[PDB]
């Protein structure tokens, strides 16, 4: 519920995975 | 998936596998909403030109999974499902218009570091999201190329395609409910879904809140990552009130 | 080519 979408292993520790950079970049 | 990559352990923790019980076989893809809903396409579970009508008994879900045939123990949960929801007004008949279907498992889901929900998108995350060239992402276990399977779940990132170039690429009359991702043949790079990720999941990583929300679900595309086609993918804003109605009727 | 997985969830 209001902790959706947040990865236990990434956003909940503050790690990136390879690529979610490539999507940042386009949301131009 | 085509021409994507490897998933990372936990990148995708709302991936859900849809499983047949008889023969024991991939299904489908599907997403992980809430402990005890399950979010896929609507032609995953009913799609009569193929003689495809599953019930409830017929399947089951399987949650947390990475490698695509291995029995997981200790990290994948399997849940039985209770009930299906297909959306009245799913057009298998023409063009998979409003291609959605939700599943009630029998028992919540216990979270953990490889499942976890995906959260629905609201009107003010869609509209800013939603625009050609912005990339979402797609994950699942289906053929790597349209004619092969994969050891792990799959990956690719994909941008959002402008609605005319996605009406001029095909003869398949596109609706509302509808919206197409991939490279145009000039791009350079390639990609898609194809058979067996029907019903995953198109996420997009919200630059506001860094949450990730699904914005689509894989849905159909002719052949799969021909060029000057387009992969599409239902509108999960668009049907969300169809989504919201169905949960808190039976919920 | 699927590993079989436990009986319990075919019960
Ligand atoms: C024309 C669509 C409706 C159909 N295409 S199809 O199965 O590849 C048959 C086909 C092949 C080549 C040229 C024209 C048609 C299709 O995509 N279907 C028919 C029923 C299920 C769904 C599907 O495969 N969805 C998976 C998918 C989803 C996406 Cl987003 C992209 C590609 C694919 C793989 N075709
Ligand atoms: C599919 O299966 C259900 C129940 O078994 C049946 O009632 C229905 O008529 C079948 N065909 C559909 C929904 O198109
Ligand atoms: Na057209
Ligand atoms: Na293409």
């Amino acid at each position: 519920e209001a902790d959706c979408g947040l990865r236990p292993l990434f956003e909940k520790k503050s790690l990136e995975d390879k690529t979610e950079r490539e999507l940042l970049e386009s949301y131009i | 998936i085509v021409e994507g990559s490897d998933a990372e352990i936990g990148m995708s923790p709302w991936q859900v596998m849809l499983f047949r019980k008889s023969p024991q076989e991939l299904l489908c893809g599907a997403s992980l909403i809430s402990d005890r809903w399950v979010l896929t396409a609507a032609h995953c579970l009913l799609y009569p030109p193929w003689d495809k009508n599953f019930t409830e008994n017929d399947l089951l879900v399987r949650i947390g999974k990475h490698s695509r045939t291995r029995y997981e123990r200790n990290i994948e949960k399997i849940s039985m499902l209770e009930k299906i929801y297909i959306h009245p007004r799913y057009n298998w008949r023409e063009n998979l218009d409003r291609d959605i279907a939700l599943m009630k498992l029998k028992k919540p889901v216990a979270f953990s570091d490889y499942i976890h929900p995906v959260c629905l998108p609201d009107r003010e995350t869609a509209a800013s999201l939603l625009q050609a060239g912005y990339k979402g992402r797609v994950t699942g276990w289906g053929n790597l190329k349209e004619t092969g399977q994969p050891s792990v779940l799959q990956v690719v990132n994909l941008p959002i395609v402008e609605r005319p170039v996605c009406k001029d690429s095909t003869r398949i009359r596109i609706t509302d409910n509808m919206f197409c991702a991939g490279y145009k043949p000039d791009e350079g790079k390639r990609g898609d879904a194809c058979e067996g990720d029907s019903g995953g999941p198109f996420v997009m990583k919200s630059p506001f809140n860094n949450r990730w929300y699904q914005m689509g679900i894989v849905s159909w595309g002719e052949g799969c990552d021909r060029d000057g086609k387009y992969g599409f993918y239902t509108h999960v804003f668009r049907l969300k009130k169809w989504i919201q109605k169905v949960i808190d009727q039976f919920g | 080519d699927f590993e079989e997985i436990p009986e319990e969830y075919l019960q």
